[PDB]
């Protein structure tokens, strides 16, 4: 996250802090966020061997009583993911057990014009040339007119939002992917990609459009 | 079957794309799903997507 601010520890009990291990190598990490007791939602290219999903942390690296350290049993990848134009960049996990619904971990609820502002949160790098934040950080961005995207060959204002102004440096950005985007107190997006040199907008899964996919993962699981 | 060699030189548009020269080598983490490969870069450990048509097998092509 890009010109945030450190979130109030805990006040975001839905944020899920991703450590994927991939084929060859050390892991990469990723955000999402828990939409029921063992489901959570992320970003497709997020994907790997085998993931675990820490709930109920702030600084990732300060284990603490709220943390809820939960292996992947199944990754539901949207099935028309594509790696060229990312669209279906979205990604279902169940988790092995359920986690405890508590103060500090919660599910995120579900219900977008173009001017509105809104949140994201991450463990993103805070800059171009930044690392990771150990602490978990939130931006408000702005909602986009989809023309404000047209630089990205590949936008679907169907499918994808695009968020933020881009005569402010202010984004999410590496390592945000996965995370919710919150309007008025609901996931709308999820953080899938953006520019190399971090200048927004940045583009989001519109979760509007995959709530029957969604669904019927949920029912099925 | 999954060590690779960039056959160019490349300058990432997307953050989720690695930026690479030509001579760099990658393990593939994932042949897909479509023309951009999930792969690992060995010159900085990086891990991001490549488009397959700047790359070739390292251990057939010498």
């Amino acid at each position: 996250i890009i010109g945030g601010t450190e979130c109030k520890p805990h006040s975001r009990p839905y944020m899920a802090y991703l450590e994927i291990v991939t084929s060859n190598g050390p892991s990469k990490f990723c955000g999402g966020f828990l939409i029921r007791r063992n489901f959570v939602l992320t970003a497709a290219h997020c994907a790997g061997r085998s993931i675990t999903v820490t709930l109920g942390a702030h600084n990732i690296t300060e284990e603490e009583d709220t943390w809820q350290k939960l292996e992947v049993i199944k990754q539901f990848r949207h099935p028309k993911y594509n790696t060229s134009t990312l669209h279906h960049d979205i990604m279902l996990l169940k988790l092995k057990e359920k986690a405890s619904l508590t103060l500090a971990v919660g599910t995120l609820p579900f219900p977008v014009p173009p001017g509105r502002m809104c949140r994201v949160a991450g463990w993103g790098r805070t800059g171009v040339l930044k690392p990771g934040s150990d602490t978990l950080q939130e931006v408000k961005l702005r909602l986009m007119d989809p023309q404000a995207c047209s630089h990205f060959r590949d936008f679907d204002h169907n499918l994808q939002l695009c968020v933020g102004n881009p005569r402010k440096t202010k984004s999410a950005f590496k390592g945000d992917s996965g995370g919710p985007l919150l309007c008025a107190g609901v996931a709308q997006g999820i953080v899938s990609y953006g520019r190399s040199d971090a200048k927004p907008p940045a583009v989001f899964t519109r979760i509007s459009h995959y709530r029957p996919w969604i669904n019927q993962i949920l029912q099925a699981n | 079957v999954t060590l690779f060699v960039a056959l160019y030189d490349y300058n990432a548009t997307r953050w989720t794309d690695l930026s690479f020269h030509k001579g760099e080598k990658f393990q593939i983490l994932e042949f897909g799903p479509g023309d951009w490969w999930e792969a690992r870069s060995l010159t900085t450990g990086e891990t991001g997507y490549i488009p397959s048509n700047y790359v070739a097998p390292v251990d057939s092509i010498q």
